[PDB]
DNA sequence: CGATAAGCAGATCTCTCGATTGCGTAT
DNA sequence: ATACGCCTCTCTGCTTATCG
RNA sequence: AAUCGAGAG
């Protein structure tokens, strides 16, 4: 849980799309 | 929802592209300042002492900065220096396309 | 790779000859002091020093 | 500063505002209410100053 | 099974500068698999074409070499960087 | 079930998970205190959003 | 009296009648972009001047 | 409105020691 | 013995007044 | 923690 493992901050570029 | 955010980022991106100061147009010293030497050879110092690829010959040396200010001789730091004018907009030096003093 | 020449002696000296070593700084951020221990632990510490990493999420990371 | 780990984000500015009534009810953990801060035995008293939802004191976890 | 392109912000390491791609795979992509995220919506089977947004903005997008920021107290260099992620959620 | 957290005393919430990690002095936070016992507030925009 | 006109509040509350500072700024909603040397003391970030007056980006090789 | 005679406010390096810190009271 | 409430020698600048 | 007193540059 640190800025060496994850992520900092994590956004949604569009909706999902199914496949 | 993510639009919002995609919106926010094409906003970052052009605000970014138009504060840059293209290469051609650039008016700043061709000299590194003795701030920016100094700075280099301290990021560079971490980052060796924290496992980065070395570009130079280590004469059998231990010294971080040592490593530093050979691999600043020889030419060799893949660093960029962005000088930032007064109104936030910004150029970007190469280290190696910079003369020293 | 270049550190451990000179930073081994440092461990193996201690906190009292100088040149020496106060404490010992793990990946995880452990904090192992010499202050108490004896020439043969001070030792296998300092042969143990630059030991690959077993943790992926400290696999980025060296002692200190 | 531990110059193994880093921090990601950054405070860019502040501003400075006014703390409404509403929303210092809306973050709080406890009210004040008796003005007596320890009872006998040496123990904070539940709704005084030191709370133990202010915070943890003399070796009682806190309870927030 | 539902493609959800992402962008995150993740730190770079110094040991991994020769190979940005593989750093931000084996330090954020890796242990993001076979978890619940609580962001893109479930389990996260796998991801492909991790990009890693340039801090150059004049630079176009065909050149291989790119700019990331350093820390000014650290060598661990911080991007933004655009993948997509294949997950699971009911 | 993701957005919902516990207190020590059992109250649930479901609110701000949006919290990251900043390099700043501890006088800062007391000063903070200080300022909220006068009843100002300080908002700490953050780079990254 | 004569520094009232600045943009940062944070170096005339350092200098001070720290409170009178402290209550303009929080009547107009000042919103201090840390740019003098004494807000980033208080904040915790690195400087403006020297060392601090550019950014350093790595050339990484592969995209 | 205004021009003083007057009133009020906030100012005017670092470091080492020791000694003392509150009196009357009602039950 | 003791537990609640009681204890006369500098300076500039901002601000209000007040009286013909 | 203050206050007082003694010091050092």
């Amino acid at each position: 849980a640190t800025t060496l493992n994850t992520p900092v901050v994590i956004h949604a570029t569009q909706l999902p799309q199914h496949v | 929802g993510p639009e919002d955010f995609q919106q926010h980022e094409q906003i970052r991106r052009k605000t970014l592209k138009e504060k840059a100061i293209p290469k051609d147009q650039r008016a700043t010293t061709p000299y590194m300042t003795k701030y920016e030497r100094a700075r280099i050879l301290g990021t560079r110092a971490l980052q060796i002492s924290m496992n980065a690829p070395v570009f130079v010959d280590l004469e059998g040396e231990t010294d971080p900065l040592r490593i530093a200010m050979k691999e600043l001789a020889e030419k060799k730091i893949p660093l960029v220096i962005r000088r930032y004018l007064p109104d936030g907009s910004f150029e970007d030096w190469s280290v190696e396309e910079l003369i020293v003093d | 790779a270049y550190n451990i020449a000179e930073l081994r002696q440092a461990v193996i000296n201690g906190p009292d000859k100088w040149p020496g070593a106060t404490q010992i700084q793990n990946e995880d951020g452990s904090l192992v002091s010499l202050i108490g221990m004896s020439v043969e632990q001070r030792k296998a510490l300092a042969n143990q020093l630059l030991t690959p990493s077993s943790n992926v999420s400290t696999h980025t990371l060296n002692k200190k | 500063m531990d110059i193994s780990k880093p921090v990601g984000s950054e405070i860019t500015s502040v501003d400075f505002g006014i703390l409404t009534a509403k929303e210092i009810r809306n973050l709080s953990a406890k009210q004040i209410t008796n003005p007596t801060v320890l009872d006998n035995l040496g123990h904070p008293v539940s709704g005084g100053l030191y709370d133990l939802a202010l915070g943890a004191f003399l070796r009682n976890l806190c309870s927030t | 099974i539902v493609r959800v392109p992402i962008a995150l912000y993740v730190s770079l390491a110094p040991m991994y500068l020769e190979n940005p791609l593989q750093g931000v795979m084996k330090q954020h992509l890796n242990p993001l698999v076979m978890k619940y995220n609580n962001k893109v919506g479930g389990v996260v089977l796998g991801y492909e074409g991790l990009k890693i947004l340039d801090a150059d903005p004049l630079s176009k997008e065909d050149t291989s070499e790119k700019l990331i920021k350093i820390t000014p107290d650290t060598p661990f260099g911080f991007t933004w960087c655009h993948v997509n992620l294949y997950v699971w959620q009911p | 079930d993701s957005q919902i957290w516990e207190d020590g005393q059992g109250n649930k919430f479901v609110g701000g998970n949006e919290t990251t990690t900043v390099a700043i002095p501890f006088v800062l936070k007391y000063l903070d205190s200080e300022l909220s016992a006068m009843g100002i507030r300080l908002r700490y925009n953050v780079e990254p959003k | 009296q004569g520094m009232e006109t600045s943009t940062s509040s944070f170096m005339k509350m350092s200098y001070e009648t720290t409170c009178q500072f402290l209550t303009k700024a929080v009547l107009d909603n000042e919103r201090e972009q840390l740019d003098s040397p004494s807000a980033r003391i208080v904040v915790g970030k690195l400087n403006n001047v020297g060392t601090g007056s550019f950014d350093v980006l790595a050339k990484v090789p592969n995209a």
